[PDB]
This record gives structure tokens, C-alpha cells and sequence, in this order.
């Protein structure tokens, strides 16, 4: 009459490794690495992220004739762009800030966009409709930026201008506006009478006073002139003021916006769909409560630390024998 | 391993016990069978558990967007960004790793001492009315019936029975 | 716990002992009493101190002023800043929390090996000469006045006995 | 019969810890290696106290707004102390140019003396440096200005070239400001300094920069429709600095022979300034402590414990508690 | 922590240089130490591979600490300053920590394997000798040489006296 | 007959410590703390840096008269400067994004100079050979950057001048330029006759027009002027356009180049050799396979956790008696 004390066995296969021993056989286990994502680009707290697709920040935001889809979101969690997408400013100048802007941008609460200075009453004393480009093309139309308005002189006259808007949104307004540099000097009286011009942007915070830089630049998009662009957000309340005397890009459309910091852009061709997620990668989107993942190092959301293990298997059984 | 029963005294498991991690393997005149130690397994479930959810509860983690742009004129900053993107992976890497097989020994070592406590609990409980094999088990000298076996589970055995 | 002794087959603790972390409890002809093991004690409060100097002493850490100054055209790097902080935030906080979890589990355990080991000294000291309860008490066969219970402490306990 | 029992210390603690595998584990005894614990002042770093601005910002401090007058009689400071509510610095609209840089210049100094660079008496002959003031620097009721700085404006009808040179005599660095003036009108132009095509121009052995003023309305900031930026450098012993303009610089008077200490920083704060000592500094006030962690705030200064998030770090020192 | 080394087996014998734990005989054909040749290649293997687990997962990127800033990117050069200085912090702390704590373990472990050691040849002479108390058994039962290798060998398969 | 079991033990004095104990002699032990280095400045993948020895870089780019001796390199790991290494703009001026294109440069795949704008052929119409200075002297004489040309009036007569190079190359082209700015508007048309001048630079990305700002600035090496100093990389197939009625220091070398990142600069005294290594420091380069070192915090290469630790002791053996 015998009694014997011994412990569990089974068929596992499982191995863990000890800081003593290697590939060591156990009877259960739990994987604390998460290596598993879903492939697709899902919306983040519970908003979904602003595709842009064909184009990129600066091409959504000006206005390219080719990112005309449609009278976009709201509200977006985060931004995703394809690696592929080319369309942004289609005339060659210098997006000033740029960067910065797209940080600023990457994730909105609340994102109207208006008409700041309406096409048909606010230049009177200015051509508003001459201002199109073959660099600018719309289906073999040539066309331009559908947020400015290229204002070029009116029949021999180019008046000095000034218009001025004030946020009377209870948000801060973003407004865009572009400096045009012309190739030569005849091109410049042709379209801005005025040789010597200049062009002046002033609200409470900001201020610069821009210089036309005429020269011939290497062609690109069959331009040698140049257009730089610019852009800053008024606060509600204060009022900003445009004044050129020729060579400016004045505002149609600006935005009224409320953002909120913490989100970021992801450039990838990974599908974008309709399913929640915590943790976003560029390869897809992440759904665990293990504290580490190798699915991708940058991340966007509340996730799990990037590590470059390939398994972290935690032993919860005991040593395995038959 | 570390408590010298596990792999060590009791050189094998049992196959034969699937209801449990650690219990016991009668033989007597009614018969033979395996049984696992009802509360001496549940409470290395929930210690087991507890520790794991541990590992993965205390990983709080902020909101963040890790990724930044930088053009052309900001390489610098772009790899200072760099740095402290890949500082963090060698940091986790290294702690996740290091972790694991810290808590794997420990675990291993735990279930070792569970298993020698739960032997040591039976032999200081038989002194004399049973002789040790030496392979974790047990010979009877006084005659041991199925409700006797109980005695010895429930940790209440009865004395008082010696005979040769 | 892990060994047994401690909430094991020693299920209680002594309030009356108060002078020491491990100790013996007498009762004869000359009466009763607590008294914790010296040496036994001393030495556990030793490295237990060292223990936790360790855990403290080796954090020494740069004169540095975090937090830096960006204007509104520098969100970017604000961020980046922003990210470092709270990257060292997550690390130090996980690794604190795990450590003290970690170094708990062993100090617990720290106790519950001096106890067993306390036990297993007598016990393998006085073979035959008394019978183990199995509470953690040993019953004299001979008997055994006050200056006798100091071999059994001293560890300097013979075997005449019957 | 006689006996001898084995056991353990146990006591009427209440102390909890937890363990890997077992959660509120009552011990007999237990040390906290985490500080949650501030004296809600802000005290003094090194061995020096750090510079009050109180109603003033660095802006308002170094250029001299006419609210900052009770203020620089420290040669030194371990950090800088701005209230939230402490709006007095630049009063006549512009734009501090590397204001965030300077800043951080200047969050500590070894030594700090300011002095007269360009004397109001003897530096300029030619020019008007008496009306130069503004309704958008008042000093009680009276139109003022900042108090390192001198609003130079034509001398009757004429506003000759100017061109003044300092040398860098100290021993240390001098930092030296000075402003730009941009008109509303190309009328108050010529009403301040008479030339219309004007031009200012700084230079030393490192920096080298030559302004245009930018004439134009914006629109009204505390009155006014011009603006003034605010440019500064910190010329190397020995080195010299030369100022040259037709017009619209707003000349140095004041400078500061500097000699600083990095690794300081600037805490925006309510917290009331003691004369107290301290290792690590927070907005919320200092820690005295040896402890590795604390979870005051994340935002810190001097030889400071790990920030972390933990809410309490219960270390077990003693054993479990049984009665 | 396992009461044998330093416990109740006071000291180490300079005499047994082979191994780090083994026996020492004393019958009518002599004395001598002799390392437990199976017992102590494992915890050198075991040990090996300890040392190894905390060099080797320390797998490291190709990087270029150190940034370049000029006179007006201070802030920048002190953010720089911070990520580096809180790396120090970081790795110092957990690497005085982890050899605190290895070394804490390993003594442990080796007190383990000579207690191990010692239960194990308790376990196989029972009655046949007595414990001393030093990690000492005295045989009642005259022991040979070639006695003395079915105890090493674990093969004490005969109880005889 | 006795038989007794026991551990270990020798005449070892390593001590260690634990948790719980400290100064713990034990049997034998290992250090995971990397404390020694080579003392030189070697090769970090397979290739050397770039030695400046006495330049830095600025002056090695724009060709300053001392740096004639150095780069027989096509490419290099990264850069060492001295810390005394004094000779680079001779002529005061400001480098633009000078430490972005150091960064740039600190590692390179190829790197080939060649002349993007031959002296001869390229400036008929103004003189190229009246420019040099006092404050660029090569052995007494009056000389200026090897890679750049200041080109000055051709006999009181400065046309517009308008240049362009096309990248023919595979690779990246680094072109280098300057802007003059005279201390008098005497010295101004003493050098490009034309008294209200102007520099364009243009190519597909970069555009600038650049406005002489005439003035007298402090004496530096004799000069009351300045001169900045500019930089940009054109894509393959695009082209680069130089116009100017005045003031511009043409381009002479440009070089064609191809850049790996991940590496930097090292400013040491440290002599360089001829060895190989996986990870470098300033004071010496880093043969380890631990986790740790304590040697420099500021490292090249795949290398170990820097640390404040100066011994980190790890026991293999056990306690010693
Ligand atoms: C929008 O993006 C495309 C792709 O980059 C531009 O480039 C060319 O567009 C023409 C006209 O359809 C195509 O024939 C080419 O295939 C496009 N180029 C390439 C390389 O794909 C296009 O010009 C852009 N249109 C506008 C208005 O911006
Ligand atoms: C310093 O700060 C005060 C307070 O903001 C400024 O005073 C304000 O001026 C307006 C104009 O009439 C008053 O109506 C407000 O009531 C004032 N604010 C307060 C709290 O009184 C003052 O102009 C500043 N002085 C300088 C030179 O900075
Ligand atoms: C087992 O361990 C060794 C040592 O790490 C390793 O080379 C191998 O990958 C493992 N074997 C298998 C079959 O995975
Ligand atoms: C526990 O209980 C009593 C009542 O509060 C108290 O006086 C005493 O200090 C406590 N015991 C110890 C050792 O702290
Ligand atoms: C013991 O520690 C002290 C203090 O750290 C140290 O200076 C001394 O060298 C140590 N003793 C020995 C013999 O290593």
C-alpha cells in the first residue's frame, strides 16, 4: 500500500527560456509580445483619420484642382497620406513652415472651412479670374489653387489693395496666402502694371513685408518663375490685414479650426476602414493589452513599447516531462 | 531545481493527473488513481495569475504619437529623434527580455517549492506509520483505506495507530 | 510560503516576542517565556538594511533642469520634448513598480527561509533527545531546565540523553 | 512534558505591500521609497535664490518696462521665477527676436552687473533722446518707455547718420538689446526721423545684420498701428560692437556684463519665494529627500528623484503579520 | 539562504581544487577530496549561460551619439543634454541593480546545489551512518574505496552491515 | 569511516556585492563592465575617417589655402577635427547652416571633387584673377579658397553674369558659394563698378536673392567686410542657376557625392591608426562584447550602454572560505 506525491504533465511542445537554462520545456505558457496586427488603417479614439490619397498636406490644404473629392470631415484623429501621393503644390515655390504646419494639422477637433474674401465682392479694382495656370491643370483646363485667388492687374491698373478679416468665429482661423515671383521683369508689368511692388501681411502676432524676387529659376512644371506660400492662424477676435501693390496671392477660403495636440501622420498604403483601434501603425492597426509589440516602432495612440524581440514567452506551468 | 523535488527527488510528472499541478497517487486494496491537491493547486493558479497580470497591469502608457517630420536642413534634430527612438528600444528590449527570464527561473522555483512543501506537509504528518521510498513516496505500514487516503489529503490524519 | 515555514507549518506569528524578527518560546519546570534569536535577527536586519540602501544608493542621478521653452512656431520639437518626458516617465514608473513587486515577493520569502532554517538547526541537533509536534515544536523526552534550553539557542546542545 | 517552541515576530501593524504573486500582504514592518511630500515654496538652489520677476516677464525684466522697476539688485541666481499672471514685458508692440533662446541665456547667472553702455548725456549730440517715449509704456498717468533702451528721434528737422561703437572693456560677456522701429505711415516716418529711406546696421566680430524698416498699418495693439522689434547679442571680451543708422534704431543704454552657469532652467509659478534651502526645485514647491522616486511633479530642477506615476512604492522590510 | 554554505557546513576545502562541490573520504585506505564531477559541470553550465543571457541581449543599434549646435539652439543642445542624460540615469541604475540582484541569486544557487548534494546521500544511507552535523556522515558500516563510489555514483544500491 | 560533502574555495580575493551583503568574496566572477580602450582613433566599418588634421570643415570644403594637403579620401566613416584646429573661413563671414552641413558630411559613401565651373573657360567677361586677399595668405603671398573664385570687375566694367551647371553626375552635387559684402560703398565699386548690385541663386528647390549689405564691421583679420558663405545639393538632373551684377564668389570645385547616415564628427587629439573596430570614442576606439562601458558617453557605432558605474562585478562562483 503506497502513496506517491508528483506533479502535472502533457503533450505540450512549449519552450521558455530561464537566465539559467535555454529551450526548456513547460506545460503551459503566455506570450507577453504582441506580433499580430490587423492590416488595415482604423479610426482612432472614436474618430476616424483624414485620407488624403492622391494628395498630400499641401495640396488638401491650398487646394489643388486634383484634391477636389470633397467637402471633408470635421473632425479626423490623425492623418494618413500615400507614399505615392504627388499632388500638393503644382506651381514650384517654397511652402514656408511646412512641417509645422502639417503638425499643426494632424489632428482637429472642429474643422469648418469658409469663404474669408468672397471671389465676386471683395476685388473690385482687380482681375480675379485671369489668374490660372498651365502648371495648375484640371482636365486639360488650365486652372489653379481653389483657396486663393491669383489676382492679376485689371486692364493696364493694378491699384494698391487692402483688405482686411476679422475671427469672428470663436475659433482660431487658418489662413493661407502665396507670393508670387515672376520669371522676368516684362512678365512682371504684364501681369502687376507695377514694376517696384510689395506686398504687406499684418495681424496682432504677425508681420512681414515680401519683396518680389524676379529671376529666371531652372524650369519645373514648365514654370522659371516662383511662388512661396504662407500661412498663420488668428486668434478669435483679433483681425488680419492684407496690402500689395502687386505680386499677391490672396486668400478665398480659410478655416476655422480647434485642434488638439497629441496626434501625428502616417504615410502608408495600408487600406483605411471602418473599425476602432487604440494603437495605430503604419503597417496596421494594434488590438492587445501585452506590454510589447515588433510590429512597428512608430506609433499612434496608447500602445505597447516597440521591442526588437522575436518571442517573449513567459513560462506559468511547470517543467514538462512524460 | 532549486528545492531539489521537482526534477530532482521526483525525477518524473504525471501524465495520469491532468486535474491539477501538484497531487497524489494512491495504492490500495480498493484500487489505484491519481488526484490533484484541490486547494494546494488553486492557490498556485491565482498566485501564477497574479503574477502575470502584474508584468502587464503595471505597463501604463501615455497617448502618444512617436514619429516626426523634418526636412532637408533639419537632419540633426531628425536624428536626435532618432536617438531617443531607439534609446527606448534598446531600454525595453534589454528590461522585456531580461524580465522574462528572471520571472521564468523564479516561476520554475516556485512550483519546486510547491511540490516539496506539499511532500514535506504529508511525511511530517506519517512519522512512523509509513516508511519513505525516497521517489516523493510513501510505504504504509499500518493498513490505509480510501477514507483513510482522505485523512492524509485533508491534512487530517489521525495518529494513534501505530503497528509494525 | 516558498519554504514552508512561515504561514506554513508554523501557521502563526508570536506578538509576545518583540524583542527580534525570529525567536523560541521555552516552557518548563521553570516557566515560560519568549526570547528572539540574536544572532539570527541581527544578521536578517543587516542585510535587509543593505537590501534597501542597495535599491537607493545606486539611483545617482545628473544635475539637470528638465523643461524647456518653445515658441509657436516650434510645436514640433516641443513635442519631441514632450516625448522624451514622458518616455522616461513610462520606463522609470514600470520599472519601479516591478521592482518593488519583484524584491516583495523575495523578501517575504527571505523571512520564510531564516525560519526554516532556524527550525531545521534545532531539529537536526536534538535527534532523539525530543519529538517533533509538527507546529514547529519540539517536545523534550529529557528534561530540560534553563541552562539546558541555552545549549539548544547557543547551538551548543549535547546527547547524553536516553 | 518540557518544550521548546520556534517561531516569529508579529505586531498590531496595519502596513500592506505588494508582492508578485499576492496582493495586500499585511507586514510588520515598511519603508516608502517614494516622496509625495513638497513644502510648497520655492526656495533657494545651489546655495543662491532664484530671480523674482513677479509682475514682469523676462522681456519686460531685461528691456526695462517702466512696472519692472523694483527688481535688479541680485548679482546672481540658481533659476528664474515668472508668475502666470505676470503679463508686463514688451508694452510697445514688436517682435522679440531668439526671445525663447535668451531666455534660457539667462535662467542662471554667475555674475550680473548692468551698466550704462551708451550714457544718455554724452553718446548722442545730434539726436533727440528725450522725446522718445509712449503712451504704450505708461509710468503713472505719464507717457514712458523701457529703461535700458533710448528712443532716439530727430533733432529738429535732422536726422544725421549716427554711428556709435562700444568695447567690450569687462571681463565677462556683455549682453546688449536694442530695438527696431517700423511706422505705421511713411508720415510718421519722416515726423521721427526726417529721412525717408532709411537703414540701421549692427556689427561685431560675430554678428552682422542691416534692418530696413518695413513701414505699414497693423492693426492696433495697445494703440498702436507700428511695431518694434527687439534684437539682442552677447559680445565677447574684447570684442566691439558698432551701431550705424539713418534712422528708427532705438539705441542701447543699458547693458548687462554677464557670466553664466548652464544647466538651470525657468518655472512659471504662484508659489510663494522663501529663504530656504533645497536639493530639487518644483513648481509646487521643494523636495527634501533621498528617496529614488517621487510623484510631485514632472517638471523639476536640480540633482532631483525619478518622476514616476506611481501613487504609493510600500517596500516590505519587515515580515507577515499574524496575531 | 538554504542554510548549507556558510550554514552548517562552516567552510570551503582549499584541498578540492577540481570541482565546486565534492566529497572528502576517510577510511582504512587513505584520505582524499574528489570533486562531484556531474554536479558541478551543470551549474558551471548553468552559470555560463547566465553570464551570456545578460551580455547577449544587450543587442544594441548603429548610432552617433553627440549633436552639433550653434550659439542660438541652446534649448535644443540642452534637450540633447537631457535624452543623454537620461539614458545614464536609466542604464546605471538598472545595471548596478542587475548585478546586486544576480549575485544575490547565485550564491543562493550554489548554497542550493551543496544542499542538494548533501539530501541526496542523506537520503541514500539511512540507518547505515550517522549524520555529525558538519556535513558529515559516519559510516557503521565499514566503507571501501569501492564503497565509496556507489555513494557518488548515487548506486548505493545495497543496504548491507 | 566518515564520508562528508562540501563546496569549493581558493585563493581568490574578488569580492561582489548583493542585495543583501556587501564586499562578498566569492570563488570566481566576471566583469560586465567595459573600462579599457585602445587609445586611438581607428577605422569604424571597414573604412578610416576623415582627418582635417588642422582644418575644420569649413575651411577643408571651401578650400582654405592650409587644408591643401588632406582628402586623397573618396570616402570615410566619419570626421576627426582637433581641438585646435583654427583654420577654416579665413575671410570673416558667416557659414549658413554650417552645422547642418557638417552633419551632412560626416559620413560618405563617394566623394569626388570636381570642377564644376573652369577658371578658364567659364568667366570670360570678368577678371578671375585679382582675387585674393590678406586675409587668406599661403606663404606670405596674397591668396583665397581653392574651390570658390571672387570674381571682380574686368577694367571698370561688371556685366551681368549668368551661369548655370546641369548634374550630369549619378550622385548628389554639393556646390558652394559666396556673397561679398564690402565695408564701403568706395570699395563696392572699386570691385564690381555697379554700385546697387545684386546675387541670384537658383534650382528647382533653392531660390535666394541675395542683397549686398555695405557696411563697416569691426576689424577681423584686417577686414572691415565680411563675406557668407552658402551651400546647397543639387538633385541628378537638375541644374543649378548662379546670376549676379556683382559681389558673388563663383563656384570653382563642386563635388559629387553619395551619403550613408548614421555617424558624426569627433573633436580629439587622439592620433588615428590604422585598426579596425566596432565602436569609437574619443579618447579610443572600443574592443567589447559586454553590455557596458564607462569610458565616453559620446560614442560612434555599435557600441555598449554608457554607464557611471565603475565596477560592475557579476559572481559565477560562490562564497569563499
Ligand atoms: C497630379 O499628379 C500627377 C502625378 O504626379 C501629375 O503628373 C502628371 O500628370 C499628367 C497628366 O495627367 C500625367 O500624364 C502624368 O502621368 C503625371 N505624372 C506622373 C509621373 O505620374 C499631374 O500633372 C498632377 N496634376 C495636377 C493638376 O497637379
Ligand atoms: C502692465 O500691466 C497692466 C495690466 O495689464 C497694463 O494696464 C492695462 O492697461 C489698460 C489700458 O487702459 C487698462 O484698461 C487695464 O485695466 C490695464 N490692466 C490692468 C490689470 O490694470 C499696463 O499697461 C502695463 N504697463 C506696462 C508698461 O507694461
Ligand atoms: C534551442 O536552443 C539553441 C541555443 O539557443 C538555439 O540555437 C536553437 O534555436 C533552439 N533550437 C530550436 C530547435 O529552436
Ligand atoms: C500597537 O498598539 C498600541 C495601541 O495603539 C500602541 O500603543 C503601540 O504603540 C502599538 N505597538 C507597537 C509596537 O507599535
Ligand atoms: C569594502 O568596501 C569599501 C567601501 O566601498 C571599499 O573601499 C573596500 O575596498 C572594500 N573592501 C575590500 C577589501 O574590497
Amino acid at each position: 500500500d503506497t502513496l506517491c506525491i508528483g506533479y502535472h504533465a502533457n503533450n505540450s511542445t512549449d519552450t521558455v527560456d530561464t537566465v539559467l537554462e535555454k529551450n526548456v520545456t513547460v506545460t503551459h505558457s503566455v506570450n507577453l509580445l504582441e506580433d499580430k496586427h490587423n492590416g488595415k488603417l482604423c479610426k482612432l479614439r472614436g474618430v476616424a483619420p483624414l485620407h488624403l490619397g492622391k494628395c498630400n498636406i499641401a495640396g488638401w490644404i491650398l487646394g489643388n484642382p486634383e484634391c477636389e473629392s470633397l467637402s471633408t470631415a470635421s473632425s479626423w484623429s490623425y492623418i494618413v497620406e500615400t507614399p505615392s501621393s504627388d499632388n500638393g503644390t503644382c506651381y514650384p515655390g517654397d511652402f514656408i513652415d511646412y512641417e509645422e504646419l502639417r503638425e499643426q494639422l494632424s489632428s482637429v477637433s472642429s474643422f469648418e472651412r469658409f469663404e474669408i474674401f468672397p471671389k465676386t465682392s471683395s476685388w473690385p479694382n482687380h482681375d480675379s479670374n485671369k489668374g490660372v495656370t498651365a502648371a495648375c491643370p484640371h482636365a486639360g483646363a488650365k486652372s489653379f489653387y481653389k483657396n486663393l485667388i491669383w489676382l492679376v492687374k485689371k486692364g493696364n491698373s493694378y491699384p494698391k489693395l487692402s483688405k482686411s478679416y476679422i475671427n469672428d468665429k470663436g475659433k482660431e482661423v487658418l489662413v493661407l496666402w502665396g507670393i508670387h515671383h515672376p520669371s522676368t521683369s516684362a512678365d512682371q508689368q504684364s501681369l502687376y502694371q507695377n514694376a517696384d511692388t510689395y506686398v504687406f501681411v499684418g495681424s496682432s502676432r504677425y508681420s512681414k513685408k515680401f519683396k518680389p524676387e524676379i529671376a529666371i529659376r531652372p524650369k519645373v512644371r514648365e514654370q522659371e518663375g516662383r511662388m512661396n506660400y504662407y500661412w498663420t492662424l488668428v486668434e478669435p477676435g483679433d483681425k488680419i490685414t492684407f496690402e500689395a501693390t502687386g505680386n499677391l496671392v490672396v486668400p478665398r477660403y480659410a478655416f476655422a479650426m480647434e485642434r488638439n495636440a497629441g496626434s501625428g501622420i502616417i504615410i502608408s498604403d495600408t487600406p483605411v476602414h471602418d473599425c476602432n483601434t487604440t494603437c495605430q501603425t503604419p503597417k496596421g492597426a494594434i488590438n492587445t493589452s501585452l506590454p510589447f509589440q515588433n510590429i512597428h516602432p512608430i506609433t499612434i495612440g496608447k500602445c505597447p513599447k516597440y521591442v526588437k524581440s522575436t518571442k517573449l514567452r513567459l513560462a506559468t506551468g511547470l517543467r514538462n516531462i512524460p | 531545481g532549486l528545492f531539489g523535488a521537482i526534477a530532482g527527488f521526483i525525477e518524473g510528472g504525471w501524465t495520469g493527473m491532468v486535474d491539477g499541478w501538484y497531487g497524489y497517487h494512491h495504492q490500495n486494496e480498493q484500487g489505484s488513481g491519481y488526484a490533484a491537491d484541490l486547494k494546494s493547486t488553486q492557490n498556485a493558479i491565482d498566485e501564477i495569475t497574479n503574477k502575470v497580470n502584474s508584468v502587464i497591469e503595471k505597463m501604463n502608457t501615455q497617448f502618444t504619437a512617436v514619429g516626426k517630420e523634418f526636412n532637408h536642413l533639419e537632419k540633426r534634430i531628425e536624428n536626435l529623434n532618432k536617438k531617443v527612438d531607439d534609446g527606448f528600444l534598446d531600454i525595453w528590449t534589454y528590461n522585456a527580455e531580461l524580465l522574462v527570464l528572471l520571472e521564468n527561473e523564479r516561476t520554475l522555483d516556485y512550483h519546486d517549492s510547491n511540490v516539496k512543501n506539499l511532500y514535506e506537509k504529508v511525511r511530517s504528518q506519517l512519522k512512523n506509520n509509513a516508511k519513505e521510498i525516497g521517489n516523493g513516496c510513501f510505504e504504509f505500514y499500518h493498513k490505509c483505506d480510501n477514507t483513510c487516503m482522505e485523512s492524509v489529503k485533508n491534512g487530517t490524519y489521525d495518529y494513534p495507530k501505530y503497528s509494525e
